[PDB]
C-alpha cells in the first residue's frame, strides 16, 4: 500500500511569509492515462476538510491564488506565500492516482506573532452549582500570545497543586491569539473553609504577574 | 450549492450497530461517488471506501472489509454508512464526501458525524452561569460533567459569535467532561443586552438555556 509522508508535523510561519509543505508517496502518482492525481486539501479546527489544490498545481475555485501547488512524479510542494491569519489549520495532501486513496499524516501550520499580554478575569462558583454541592472556579486568560503560560492558584493565599484543569482553544483564526481557562474544583465543603480565592498569571506579554482575586460571598 | 449535511453524534455499546446518514443536495445525487472518511481524535483522515450511485456499488479499503456496510436512497438523496459489531477503535468522527470523479477527488465534505463506543451510559451536563462583576466584561457558561462528547454551545439561539470561546472539554477524575464557554462583551450593555446560552448535547436529550446575569 502506499504510504504518504507529509513534511514537518508543524510548521510554525509569520504573517506574510511564505509556508512550503512537502509531500512524498512511496512510488509514483502519474496515472498510465497521464494525470497526476495528487490533491490537497485542508481541515481548520473542529470543521470538515475543505479542497483546495486538485492536480497538483490547480487550485479549486474560491481558494486564493497565494496558494500553490507543485512537483512531479513522487515529491510535491504546496506553497502558501504571503501568509494569513485565516491560513491557519491542518493541511493534507492525498492521493488518488492508485486504489485505495490515502491521505498523507497532514501538517499543521502554526502562526508566529507579536507577543501578546492575556486579559485575566476570575468567577466565582455560582449559587445553583454551590446548592448541587460542588464548587468550580474559573480563571479566564483570554487572547494571548504565545501558548505557554504559568497559571497558580491560591486559596487563603496558598498555593495549590493538582485539583485544577487547564484548556486552551486554538489559535483565534483573526488575530491568532490563545484564550485558556484554569478551573479550580473544589467540594462545596471545601470552599467554605476558605475566604480568599485568587488565580496569579505569569506571562511572556506582562512584566509581572498578574493576580485575579476575589472573597466569597460578594 | 452543495450540501453535505450528516445525522448527529451517536454513542453505542460495543457490539452494536449504528447507522450514520448524509443527506445530500444541490445537485444530481446519483452522479457523484459518495465516500466515507474515518478521523480518529488526532489522527490523519482515513479512506474507508464509497458507493457509486448509479450502479449501486460499494468499494472498500483493506481496513474497513468486513464490519461496514454503504446504503442509498436515490429518491431521498442520502447515503448511509452503517458499522456492525461496533468495537472502540471505531469511536471516531466519520465524514461523507463527494466524489468529483472527473478529476478524482473529494470536492465537498459533510460536518463529520462523532460516534462513542463506550460501555458506559449516557449521562447529561449540569449549566451553571459564569457571572461577570466588576469598558469590557467577560460572562459565560460552565457545562459540567457530561458523557461522551460532544456539547453544542451558542449564546443567544446564534445570533452572538464574536467574542466567544468554547473551549476544548476536560476530563475529571470522575471519568466526565467538562468545559466552559466565554463571551467577552461591552460592560456598558449589561444592563441592556440579556445572554443566554444555549446548551444542546444530543446523546442525553438535553437542551438547556441558562441567562447569565450580574
Ligand atoms: C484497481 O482499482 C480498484 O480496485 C478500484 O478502484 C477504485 O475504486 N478507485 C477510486 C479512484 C478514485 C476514487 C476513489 C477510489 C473513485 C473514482 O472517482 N473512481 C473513478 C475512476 C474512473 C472513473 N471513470 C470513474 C470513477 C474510482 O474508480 C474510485
Amino acid at each position: 500500500e502506499l504510504v504518504m509522508t507529509q513534511t514537518p508535523l508543524s510548521l510554525p510561519v509569520s504573517l506574510g511569509d511564505q509556508a512550503s509543505i512537502s509531500c512524498r508517496s512511496s512510488q509514483s502518482l502519474v496515472h498510465s492515462n497521464g494525470n497526476t492525481y495528487l490533491h490537497w486539501y485542508l481541515q481548520k479546527p473542529g470543521q470538515s476538510p475543505k479542497f483546495l489544490i486538485y492536480k497538483v498545481s490547480n487550485r479549486f475555485s474560491g481558494v486564493p491564488d497565494r496558494f500553490s501547488g507543485s512537483g512531479s512524479g513522487t515529491d510535491f510542494i504546496l506553497k502558501i506565500s504571503r501568509v494569513e491569519a485565516e491560513d491557519l489549520g491542518v493541511y493534507f495532501c492525498s492521493q488518488s492516482t492508485h486504489f485505495f486513496p490515502t491521505f498523507g499524516g497532514g501538517t499543521k501550520l502554526e502562526i508566529k506573532r507579536t507577543v501578546a499580554a492575556p486579559s485575566v478575569f476570575i468567577f466565582p462558583p455560582s449559587d445553583e452549582q454551590l446548592k448541587s454541592g460542588t464548587a468550580s472556579v474559573v480563571c479566564l486568560l483570554n487572547n494571548f500570545y504565545p501558548r505557554e503560560a504559568k497559571v497558580q492558584w491560591k486559596v487563603d493565599n496558598a498555593l495549590q497543586s493538582g485539583n485544577s484543569q487547564e484548556s486552551v482553544t486554538e489559535q483565534d483564526s483573526k488575530d491568532s491569539t490563545y484564550s485558556l481557562s484554569s478551573t479550580l474544583t473544589l467540594s462545596k465543603a471545601d470552599y467554605e473553609k476558605h475566604k480568599v480565592y485568587a488565580c496569579e498569571v505569569t506571562h511572556q506579554g506582562l512584566s509581572s504577574p498578574v493576580t485575579k482575586s476575589f472573597n466569597r460571598g460578594e | 450549492q452543495v450540501q453535505l449535511v450528516q445525522s448527529g453524534p451517536e454513542l453505542k455499546k460495543p457490539g452494536e450497530t449504528v447507522k450514520i446518514s448524509c443527506k445530500a443536495s444541490g445537485y444530481m445525487f446519483t452522479n457523484y461517488g459518495m465516500n466515507w472518511v474515518k478521523q480518529a481524535p488526532g489522527k490523519a483522515l482515513k479512506w474507508m471506501g464509497w458507493i457509486n450511485p448509479y450502479t449501486g456499488e460499494s468499494t472498500f479499503a483493506d481496513d474497513f472489509k468486513g464490519r461496514f456496510a454503504f446504503f442509498l436512497e436515490t429518491s431521498a438523496t442520502t447515503a448511509y454508512l452503517q458499522i456492525n459489531n461496533l468495537k472502540n477503535e471505531d469511536t471516531a468522527t466519520y465524514f461523507c464526501a463527494r466524489g468529483t470523479t472527473i478529476v478524482r477527488a473529494f470536492d465537498y465534505w459533510g460536518q463529520g458525524t462523532s460516534v462513542t463506543v463506550s460501555s458506559a451510559s449516557t449521562k447529561g451536563p449540569s449549566v451553571f452561569p459564569l457571572a461577570p462583576s466588576s469598558g469590557t466584561a467577560a460572562l459565560g457558561c460552565l457545562v459540567k460533567d457530561y458523557f461522551p462528547e460532544p456539547v453544542t454551545v451558542s449564546w443567544n439561539s446564534g445570533a452572538l459569535t464574536s467574542g466567544v470561546h468554547t473551549f476544548p472539554a476536560v476530563l475529571q477524575s470522575s471519568g466526565l467532561y467538562s468545559l466552559s464557554s466565554v463571551v467577552t462583551v461591552p460592560s456598558s450593555s449589561l444592563g441592556t443586552q440579556t445572554y443566554i446560552c444555549n446548551v444542546n448535547h444530543k446523546p442525553s436529550n438535553t437542551k438547556v438555556d441558562k441567562k447569565v446575569e450580574p
